[PDB]
């Protein structure tokens, strides 16, 4: 009766029953093996961890994504995260139900191509929809029209909105993410004096910036300040007990979102991607989008991003233009939380493939029935 | 060959803290081809240790040692330690009897000079208490050795305990040491062998088979006075030990 | 990816 | 099955069945040759004395000690002990049923080498395999993560074990032990007025040692008790009858291992040795590590040795740190515990070099298959 | 005598001497900023490179294109590409011997006043002249009588002329043209799996687009063919070595002209475009205008696009209709070629612009004596 | 009026004038305070020893090296080390010209303070600046492009400059050296029967690295052909007078530059580092730095190393690609060779930092003014 | 306040890789407060801080250091060694000899306890062959001593390889000092300088000064035979040097 | 331009 | 270091 | 050992 519906990229995974308010499995999506060889008999530990097992004893493992910037780099391992997730956390047989998968826009066919293959072969599901992440946070906030900046954590992406019918030419990606400004984060400590050089102390980095770091409403100005006060400053605790002090980084990392320059990638600032992507549509358009903006995925969730983002368009766009920043609380699920009422939706049910569709035309099917 | 009896009180390592005591000592061992050693408090065969240091300090074949494990059956252990020159005489084998506080031990040895070839030392020390019985048990002793081991002679001889209230007449009769005229006493009652002025024979040395008995010399048999032989006091001479050692020597 | 970035 | 395990170790080794709670086997490794020709009644021991019989009658034999540092250096002596453990004591014969071994973590591989050809060829024991000394202390604890110190009688050694993943670079191998603290307190001795030169005075300070020596929790504070207090002095009785005074060379002699300066050793302490290992380890498994310290070897008896060491690591340590120096009841017999528990798993039984398998690679079978 | 003449078409930038059948002032018209700091001093090096410098160097530079759809934007770098062109590349001083300029139809009337006020000013020319890219081509080619279609890259232009005065009520402009069509392909390429979004490497598609891209004679059978066989599949190698294969985008891109709906746009296909020009002009000439078509700019030089062409202009166009298409070699100099033809004609001296009237009348004259 | 160059890095500290091609004071970088009050023939109880007086003397000093992966622990000794090589090696005072240090890249910006804060108070040096010492090595080959490949004795990195232009997002930092091969011959040495564990005799491995070590061309198979071998071995002869035999373990040490999961480090190899700075930078300069690879630092001078880097670049490098590694003979002192050639040029006389800029605002010049 | 001159042979690693070795020459080292030592091998001091720990492991200040840099003329280069406590004397100026394969070295110490204030002392170690030429020169010496350090009292001692067919008759006049009333020698050809048995006053305690010859303890200076006087074995006694201990006392 | 395109 | 690493 | 300790 009720869809499954998965929003898997990289990061934490997420899944649920349709009709669900949130999603009940969320653990990161980290394939990890042993780098020593075992010395103690009848320890009895598998040469595979995934989600929070690897996350636990992160320290030995050597922890590897299956996905990056949003497209499958190994399949070998991104299996053993679908096998994981349906047996081992949700502990239902994903061969009784549908399964609605999610992914973003402008990727490789070969990456939908692989995705479909496994779900009617390795799983058996008797029915699958892909959607787009970025027409999924339309439902999730109940509107028709509107752009949505979904900042996934392996790729951020644009997709414009109105009263339906998408428009393809619009929409623009950018490699620019969380993953990628998380990478910012272990160069800028060095400076200050810390050191995290391999992949196990990632997670460590990756738990600062969730907690400390903020966007402020004016990067020259608030460098000042904190360049001549300690206030700014604030104290954290290691997992071994040091206590490391963050001065005045704790605004730089996020500020790469708005200032591409300083990652040394040439595309443009994440306001000026949004503002670029309303400026290839029609002007008859253009007054409702600017009205419509809807904030998704989980690096918007710096505080002040909001105001930031108004401050930044209202610049580039013309004066007295009502530009209103709906960052509804718990956008982080967002997408999942999109694709559950969509599966409850009865006109849904004429979108689904059946497995007979995939065995008459082949994978090749997903390119035609599906958007 | 010469053979001597020596019972130094208490043999142990304290004993040889003192320097002057441990120089009469090897002074009075290397006089005699074979003495044995009693009243040897030691406990993890160190004194031993000490003792044919000296012994074997420029030859390292001067002198060999034949050691017993601890067989007092009370608090007190002793040891039947045994000293001997390879060269004079040779071990051929080795036996421990099977009523007494410390059992008798039996060595073979090998003699080529004197007439005997083959003779065996048995060492007692009799608990003074009990000198009575334990001198009965060894007549079957001698019985014992006589054809298991087949010697013609059986020498006997240590620390009985003897005379001095120890055994009177009525149960020297009751000894059978007096009672068979095969093994015969040779250190005189009336001679002391204590170093204290008391007169007691202590020490007895009796003589089995007839072969021995002419091997053995006539007059030879006699306690050895150390104090007046050294010239040392009587503090000196109990010092060494409270007892004169006593010897016999065999042609 | 295939060319351009790393994936 | 009945598997012997066996420590062999430097000082006392220990011998006995698997599934057993206690060794029966417990003698020192001590083999000498007379140095005087004399013969006892009935004895044959006239090559050597091994065992219980050379402590009985050390004031004749000369003992020596063929493992130095865990080293075998005289191989022809190590024969005798071997042949003695399982005949004379354990009354069992050795062909029967395979054999477990211990051995110290960075050792020569030619002392497994000729180790392993030794009872192939002349115990022709079915089967044989060597496991490090300090990994076997965890399974009398039956542990699975925390540090190792088996501080043994002549090897001091920290070897960290995390959730049965051994770190092959992070062993530390220490020289300083019990034999070497046993010479520090002769040379203090002697300087009291009390000379022991002969091997035999060898022994009777250590039992000094094992008895009076306790460690002090602040070392400083002793001198200035000691030096105005008779209470710390303590008579022992010589064998000889003489009563020695031991004053304040009772915390002395233990307090070397804090202070290797005392014996010219330029290492760092044992307290210091373990920070080292833990300092080496990854930064997300260094907060278990700190909370279990399993400690072992004869030379940990000491009074108050646990307490000591919490003090000293929990200041060099960063506070608000849960540091449990862990003692078990009776850890002078942990490694041998340990062995009994392994041998009768289950799992173990898979990795036997058996003796088909040694004359296809030759004896070099050790390094592939045992740790 | 000598007479300049230069033709400001977006990207390509030619330049030579009137009577010349051949321009040798041949390069790209980028403006080039480097983004990153100059650490080694061994030279000064340069803050801007404009023509075969900047392309060499295109991986550090940033590259901005003066020009967009015809129309000059920044004029500060439009300056440093004419005042390179004629020192740097042709080594001849502007004020000694007139020059020519070529531009788009239906440009701003504020272009065409700063263009003319730089050549007066910034350089002093003794005189000058504006003339339609679309007018020069029928010179090229020799007939005075036709219909011209310049299919540039960044303006695409149709302007009907019959034996002189061009009807200007029956003009079209159509903003796809080959700057487009290289951003359409960029996107296109994205499905195969390959990445192109920095500016860097938007000229490595460009190359693409000029050697392997072609025009199909049907759309809709190549489509069968493309993805049932490997023969239309063809290689090409990167500037780093690597190997990508072209299958379906092969045709796909070159299409787009035919139908602009792909991009989005409103506009109709340029067969349409063509159509509509011919049919609001009166019966008298159509018929004449059928049989002289001549095709001009960059984007003809795809394969089949001659054939393509007059397929879809045959079937708009009623029965028995002389349907011809003139498609000569060298036709990528078609205007540079008509250019030097009417410079160095005799009697277009007569019609040339000079110093005095522009001081007496200002920059407006541009639009009264010339047109 | 000279300019002093001093490349105060760790293990050696080269010191020179420039305009010279070889560094006239080479010594050992170790500085050590005697324990045990006694002086020397003719000395005056000196303080402490720094170079070549440490290790002559190794016997009676506690050396500590006072750089740690190119970063500063102490300065009470640095005061001392700069000291000597300034009026004992030297025999010139520093106020009369200024000083040129050098540093590795990605150090932490507290270390770059305080060498300012030491020049301009303790020697009150006209003018200094801080260079990155792998820009320095680029200088001493002549060329403008092409990646650096700096592996000193605690730091190794890469920075890929072209043209002059350095890419700071593409630079890439590993802690994996040559001291940490001092460190782990040990452990190796280990095996074969050889104790090294004092930091006096600390210095007899390393010789022993320096004159017999050497890189293979195919790990597995020279690993078969040593083990079954006696031609790989080599004598070798300690100080004390004892003769060693190096079989194995010739080559096992210097490998461990090449697979670094030997000493536990999760970092990838000094091959594989190369290949990802180079994937960092755009696609255009990819073929550029492919053909211009530069070795420095004493790490490179192994037998072999540039023959075995080959092999492994061209595995992960695309086909039809010229990988031409430059190994040029005196590369030992590279770096300090660049050093005398950027101070002789007139160009960087403008780059001096001044007293006067240094008492205005502090020493946070280093941060804007240096690079 | 004992002043020797030891003749450690061969002192290095290999020496000081016995233990028991060691722990005889720390014994000897403690007995003498101000001690030379002779030919030292070691390169770079490895042995001189083997030799201090276990004399300084229980005060810092115990034994101080006064070591020579290699300093040899010819092929081999040795180390002269001056251990001496700071209580007892104190060094106030050293250098070096300002013909030899080593060259002499020349040291303060301040003796207050001793009736000579100040004193100096030479060092010397000559070749097997060289002997006799540099006895003449080691007359210069002390011509330099006089004017440049204005000392009334100057000690020379060291392995003159004196005696044992080194030196004969012919050219024991050759030598200055012994012409010379002031350079009195100590030591007496019939005593044995040499842990071997054959007879070698090699080493030779000259005596300079009038102050001096009054300071020495008459009969003081002999070798210290420390093989009996510690009863080792002639292996061990040669196990640790080849030459026996020479000990001057100053009162 | 001034409106439509991004001219 | 200060964190990471040993320095 | 065979160089460094005395085993
Ligand atoms: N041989 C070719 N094949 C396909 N396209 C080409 C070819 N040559 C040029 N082009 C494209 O045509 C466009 C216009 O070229 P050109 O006529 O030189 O510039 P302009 O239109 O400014 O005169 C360029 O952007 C280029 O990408
Ligand atoms: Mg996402
Ligand atoms: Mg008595
Ligand atoms: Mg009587
Ligand atoms: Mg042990
Ligand atoms: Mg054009
Ligand atoms: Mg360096
Ligand atoms: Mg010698």
């Amino acid at each position: 009766i009720a869809a499954l519906v998965v929003d898997n990229g990289s990061g934490m995974c997420k899944a649920g029953f349709a009709g669900d308010d949130a999603p009940r499995a969320v653990f990161p999506s980290i394939v990890g093996r042993p780098r020593h060889q075992g010395v103690m008999v009848g320890m009895g530990q598998k040469d595979s961890y995934v989600g929070d097992e690897a996350q636990s004893k992160r320290g030995i493992l050597t922890l590897k994504y299956p996905i990056e910037h949003g497209i499958v780099t190994n399949w070998d391992d991104m299996e053993k995260i679908w096998h994981h997730t349906f047996y081992n956390e949700l502990r239902v047989a994903p061969e009784e139900h549908p399964v609605l998968l999610t992914e973003a826009p402008l990727n490789p066919k070969a990456n939908r191509e692989k995705m479909t293959q496994i779900m009617f072969e390795t799983f058996n599901t008797p029915a699958m929809y892909v959607a787009i992440q970025a027409v999924l946070s339309l439902y999730a906030s109940g509107r028709t029209t509107g752009i949505v900046m979904d900042s996934g954590d392996g790729v951020t992406h644009t997709v414009p909105i109105y009263e339906g019918y998408a428009l393809p030419h619009a929409i623009l990606r950018l490699d620019l993410a969380g993953r990628d400004l998380t990478d910012y984060l272990m160069k800028i400590l060095t400076e200050r004096g810390y050191s995290f050089t391999t992949t196990a102390e990632r997670e460590i980095v990756r738990d600062i910036k969730e907690k400390l770091c903020y966007v402020a409403l004016d990067f020259e100005q608030e460098m000042a300040t904190a360049a001549s006060s300690s206030s700014l400053e604030k104290s954290y605790e290691l997992p071994d007990g040091q206590v490391i002090t963050i001065g005045n980084e704790r605004f730089r990392c996020p500020e790469a979102l708005f200032q591409p320059s300083f990652l040394g990638m040439e595309s443009c600032g994440i306001h000026e991607t949004t503002f670029n992507s309303i400026m290839k549509c029609d002007v008859d358009i253009r007054k409702d989008l600017y009205a419509n903006t809807v904030l998704s995925g989980g690096t918007t969730m710096y505080p002040g991003i909001a105001d930031r983002m108004q401050k930044e368009i209202t610049a580039l766009a013309p004066s007295t233009m009502k530009i209103k920043i709906i960052a509804p609380p718990e956008r982080k699920y967002s997408v999942w939380i999109g694709g559950s009422i969509l599966a409850s939706l009865s006109t849904f049910q004429q979108m689904w493939i059946s497995k007979q569709e995939y065995d008459e035309s082949g994978p090749s099917i997903v390119h035609r029935k599906c958007f | 060959l010469k053979i001597a009896a020596f019972n130094i009180r208490t043999f142990g390592e304290t004993k040889m803290s003192n320097a002057t005591l441990a120089s009469y000592i090897v002074r009075i061992v290397r006089r005699y081809d074979i003495v044995l050693i009693q009243e040897v408090r030691d406990s993890h065969l160190v004194a031993v240790g000490k003792l044919l240091d000296y012994l074997n300090q420029d030859d390292p074949n001067t002198y060999h040692y034949v050691v017993s494990e601890p067989l007092g059956r009370n608090s007190y252990k002793e040891r039947y330690l045994f000293l001997f020159r390879p060269n004079k005489v040779s071990v051929l084998d080795t036996y421990q009897y099977d009523s007494f506080s410390r059992e008798p031990a039996v060595v073979k040895f090998s003699s080529h000079s004197t007439k005997v070839k083959e003779f065996a030392i048995v060492a007692l020390h009799s608990a003074p208490s009990d000198a009575v019985a334990e001198i009965n048990s060894l007549y079957d002793v001698y019985l014992d050795v006589q054809q298991k081991w087949h010697l013609n002679d059986v020498m006997l001889m240590g620390d009985f305990n003897a005379d001095c209230s120890y055994v009177t007449s009525s149960q020297w009769s009751s000894i059978r040491l007096r009672t068979s005229s095969t093994f015969q006493w040779l250190i005189p009652d009336s001679a002391d062998t204590t170093a204290t002025s008391t007169n007691c024979a202590y020490d007895r040395i009796v003589v089995a088979g007839s072969l021995l008995q002419s091997s053995v010399v006539p007059g030879s048999a006699a306690p050895f006075d150390f104090q007046a032989a050294y010239g040392l006091s009587n503090e000196m001479a109990l010092a060494i030990s409270d007892h004169y050692p006593v010897e016999v020597t065999l042609t | 990816w295939x060319a351009x970035c790393p994936a």
